[PDB]
DNA sequence: GCTTGACAAAAGTGTTAAATTGTGCTATACT
């Protein structure tokens, strides 16, 4: 009950206490693009990219619809089998044959520091 | 003098003693026990005001010590049906922080209202407004239902008073670097020539007209036909011969020293040191005289002959207020002696009872080839190597869990995406370790809220999936030391809900981290002597290739000539020369000769040691022509030889090539400080940071990385220049640009050339403004005629 | 290379109980 009593405060109300700067200009906002990540996250893409054309094509095309990196959205493994014209079932068991050939070091290193 | 712990220091003064030299701090006291009607402290105000409205009286004993509420961080009151209190050194604790008012000037000659009067007056408004729902109480009713607390609810009271200590010009935040700012920010007058202090003899009368020593009325002044100093100003030795700007100007510096680790006292002082210190307040004196009992660094205690027994718990390493350390030290032994009013503990910035806000130094006033050049510095390597000029400096960070929107805050040493060399540092909570050492951007409390719904990109859990790491459900709020700071942990502080520990509503643990760290006088840093010169630290010399005089002694410091010219300043040169004559000793010539120069001075002056302190009060201290006997009786140095001539020169011999200097070198000891802005603290840099919400223009919250600000002055001159690109630049892709300071950030990295710059959000948000305000601003581009900024 | 069925966890979906929320109302007389 006394956290729903609490009033807010005025932006701006100046706090510049010697300087009248605005208490409005010094919050961060959080969700603004980070420019470093940004960048390595478009390099993250590129590996993984290319990490991706070691696999079989049938191979990589699972893992992409499995987690929906080229079109954004996850998939079931019904819905995986049903492009693909196979049980849901065999769908699962290529993910993993394919996530410990991705466990394998060679592919692998590289992508631990990212 | 008339002091027991009093040192031995001799004094020119041609005069008898001042005075009472009365309390201080009396000023801050005196107003406090009339306006709570003390036994000591006739009716008194407390009972006054309620007179006044009467019709139409206790405090219980305080609830927490001193100690205890700046440390839980609550107020020092006494409830009176909680009112605050005044401590011994005239202050308030309001919320756990130490508090000072100061007393204000209301002329109508001119007339202060000291502290006293000021609470008084504010409770006024608290009871007419109080009094004003009474009468609406007790109208609106039937009648004989009305009981006095019904009647009265004291949130008008107690709500005055709380609002008054706070959000008033009055009541200040306790200026504490050093005992002598937070005796001058006591005692300091003001009015609604709007700030000034108070005289040192300056007595207040009881309603607050200033008496001078009998004392004297103000209007008693036309009736019948030193007191002119303040305290920090009359610790100025030579102040007669110094410009009175160029005083008042060197008093704000003392004000503005920093406690050295060593505090060594000063060599040429005047009488006030001694009696400024202890009535600082952060000096411990003996209450009753007596015998000591066991010394230790944590307590001392003596044995009165009286039979009673009294012990004092010594602040060690306390934080101030701006940082500083407050370390007290010991200065009695076992078995030793003591009397009432006797100094057995050295405060910060005291050696032995009087205030040392410096050291003395080896000075040469030659131009040392530009490195001093105009106000610039230069120091011997030894000022480093021997810690003479080091401080420590504290600092306090905090950090809280409490209730969440989503969830509850939790701090512990899980972090979703870490190393354990980055936790190595931390114990089972999640907090640093007592006595780790810290760099920018390590862990102090490992802190963690609740996140969701998460929606995480799905290249971030491919790799989830590769490398097994489970995508955690909460996000990493951890303390993390701020940029450009480091040291060692001292002492942490953990307030938890699930014990004890009022927390206010929400809170459910607080954990408070202490660092602090020897500060090695640096290059950049300030120095400043007490005639109100100042000047940065230009260079650092190795002790080697140093101007040394003919004993192989290196000078400290060195000091240029350039300021002296008509800037006037004299009396620096004056406590140099009498600084030489007080470290070398002196034994006059008189056995028949008696010379004329000594003929007004006292007795046995005569003859003094080696190191010997010197007293010079202000306004009659040693004269002209006794300093040119004393430099001509200046005994030798180890192996019988002169230093220094009658002209307080020296051939000095340039420690980088061996040959002397050509001419001779005005040589001698100053008393300087060392500044409180330091340069570790005023050094700043940002390549990319963190950005306000409302405008995308950079901003330095936590872990500092400020962005300077290029105002329109600045673009006045860039635009003088003609650099277009420059200015544009500036105000578009470094400041405003959401997209293109990422877009330039990654040029860089690729090695690609810089983008071209956008438009800049602060002028965005210009047309939304204009058009909030029904205008209809229009871009109207040559072909297309209207376009969205999108 | 792949599919089957048994099966359990998980996510929807409908059905109900609990809570939250919004509106009306209070008759000495009182401007």
């Amino acid at each position: 009950i006394q956290q729903y009593a609490r009033e807010p405060i005025s932006l701006d109300q100046t706090i510049g206490d010697e300087g009248d700067s605005q208490l409005g200009d010094f919050i961060e906002d959080s969700e603004a693009v980070v420019a470093v990540d940004a960048v390595s996250f478009t390099l993250l893409q590129d590996q993984l990219q290319s990490v991706l054309e070691t696999l079989s094509e049938r191979e990589a095309g699972v893992v992409r619809l499995r987690f929906g990196l080229t079109d954004g959205q996850p998939r079931t493994l019904d819905e995986i089998g049903q492009v693909y014209g196979v049980t849901r079932e065999r769908i699962r068991q290529i993910e993993s044959k394919t996530m410990s050939k991705l466990r394998h070091p060679s592919r692998s290193q590289v992508l631990r520091d990212y | 003098n008339s002091v027991p712990g009093a040192p031995n220091r001799v004094s020119f003064a041609k005069l008898r003693e001042p005075l009472e030299v009365p309390g201080l701090l009396d000023v801050q006291t005196d107003s406090f026990e009339w306006l709570v009607g003390s036994d000591r402290w006739p009716v008194g105000g407390l009972e006054e005001v309620l007179a006044e409205l009467s019709p139409i009286p206790r405090f219980d004993e305080v609830k927490a010590s001193v100690d205890e509420c700046k440390d839980k961080d609550m107020t020092y009151a006494a409830p009176l049906f909680d009112f605050p209190m005044m401590t011994e050194k005239g202050t308030f604790i309001i919320n756990g922080t130490e508090r000072v008012v100061v007393s204000q000037l209301v002329r109508s000659n001119r007339r202060l209202r000291t502290v006293g009067e000021l609470i008084q007056n504010q409770i006024r408004v608290g009871l007419s407004r109080m009094e004003r729902v009474v009468r609406e109480r007790m109208t609106t009713q039937d009648v004989e239902a009305i009981t006095p607390q019904t009647l009265i609810n004291i949130r008008p009271v107690v709500a005055a008073i709380k609002e008054f200590f706070g959000t008033s010009q009055l009541s200040q935040f306790m200026d504490q670097n050093n005992p002598l700012s937070g005796l001058t920010h006591k005692r300091r007058l003001l009015a609604l020539g709007l700030i000034g202090s108070l005289s040192v003899y300056a007595r207040v009368n009881p309603f607050g007209f200033i008496e001078t020593p009998d004392y004297l009325t103000a209007d008693e002044e036309d009736r019948h036909v030193r007191q002119m100093v303040s305290v920090a100003t009359a610790m100025i030795p030579f102040l007669e011969h110094d410009d009175a700007n160029r005083a008042l100007m060197g008093a704000n510096m003392q004000r503005q020293a920093v406690p050295l680790v060593r505090s060594e006292a000063p060599l040429v002082g005047t009488g006030m040191e001694l009696r400024a210190a202890i009535d600082a307040g952060d000096v411990v004196v003996a209450d009753k005289t007596g015998v000591i009992e066991e010394v230790s660094a944590d307590y001392i205690t003596v044995m009165a002959d009286d039979g009673t027994r009294q012990s004092y718990r010594l602040r060690k390493f306390a934080r101030s207020n701006h940082g500083t350390c407050a370390n007290q030290r010991p200065i009695v032994d076992a078995g030793q002696r003591v009397e009432a009013g006797q100094v057995i503990a050295d405060g910060p910035c005291t050696q032995n009872g009087e205030m040392a806000l410096g050291k003395n130094l080896l000075v040469a006033i030659m131009p040392w080839e530009g490195h001093n050049y105009e106000d610039a510095i230069i120091l011997s390597n030894r000022l480093v190597e021997e810690d003479v000029l080091t401080s420590i400096h504290i600092e306090e960070h905090e950090i809280d869990a409490r209730d969440t929107k989503l969830g509850a805050e939790e701090i512990t040493r899980d972090i979703p995406n870490v190393s354990d060399e980055v936790l190595a540092d931390l114990d089972e909570r999640g907090i640093v370790r007592i006595g780790a050492e810290v760099r920018d951007g390590d862990i102090l409390v490992g802190k963690v809220t609740p996140k969701g719904e998460t929606e995480l990109t799905p290249e971030e859990r491919l790799l989830r999936a590769i490398f097994g790491e489970k995508a955690r459900e909460v996000r990493d709020t951890s303390l993390k030391v701020p940029h450009g700071e480091s040291g060692k942990v001292i002492g942490i502080r953990v307030f938890s809900r699930e014990d004890d520990d009022e927390l206010p509503a929400g809170v459910n643990e607080l954990v408070r981290v202490y660092v602090a760290q020897k500060r090695k006088i640096s290059d950049g840093d300030k120095l400043a002597g007490r005639h109100g010169n100042k000047g940065v630290i230009g260079k650092i010399l190795p002790v080697e290739d140093m101007p040394f005089l003919p004993d192989g002694t290196p000078v400290d410091i060195i000091l240029n000539t350039h300021g002296v010219p008509r800037r006037m300043n004299i009396g620096q040169i004056l406590e140099t020369h009498l600084g030489w004559v007080a470290k070398a000793g002196w034994n006059i010539d008189v056995a028949a000769g008696v010379p004329d120069w000594a003929s007004k001075l006292p007795e046995e002056l005569y003859s003094a040691p080696a190191d010997s302190t010197v007293a010079t009060p202000v306004f009659d201290g040693a004269q002209e022509g006794e300093l040119a006997g004393l430099l001509g009786s200046t005994l030798p140095n180890r192996d019988g030889e002169v230093m220094v001539d009658a002209d307080g020169k020296s051939t000095l011999f340039d420690g980088r090539s061996g040959e002397p200097f050509p001419y001779p070198v005005t040589v001698g000891y100053m008393y300087i400080l060392k500044l409180h802005h330091l340069v570790d603290d005023k050094i700043h840099a940002r390549s990319t940071g963190p950005y306000s919400m409302i405008t995308q223009q950079p901003l330095g919250g936590k872990a500092q990385f400020g962005g300077q600000r290029f105002g329109e002055m600045e673009c006045w001159a860039m635009q003088a220049y003609g650099a277009a690109y420059t200015l544009q630049e500036l105000l578009t892709i470094k400041s405003d640009d959401t997209v293109g300071r990422v877009k330039v950030y990654e040029a860089i990295v690729k090695g690609e050339n810089i983008p071209e710059p956008g438009i800049p959000e602060s002028f965005k948000v210009l047309l939304k403004e204009l058009q909030s305000l029904c205008l209809n601003v229009e871009v109207l581009s040559s072909d297309g005629a209207a376009i969205e900024m999108r």
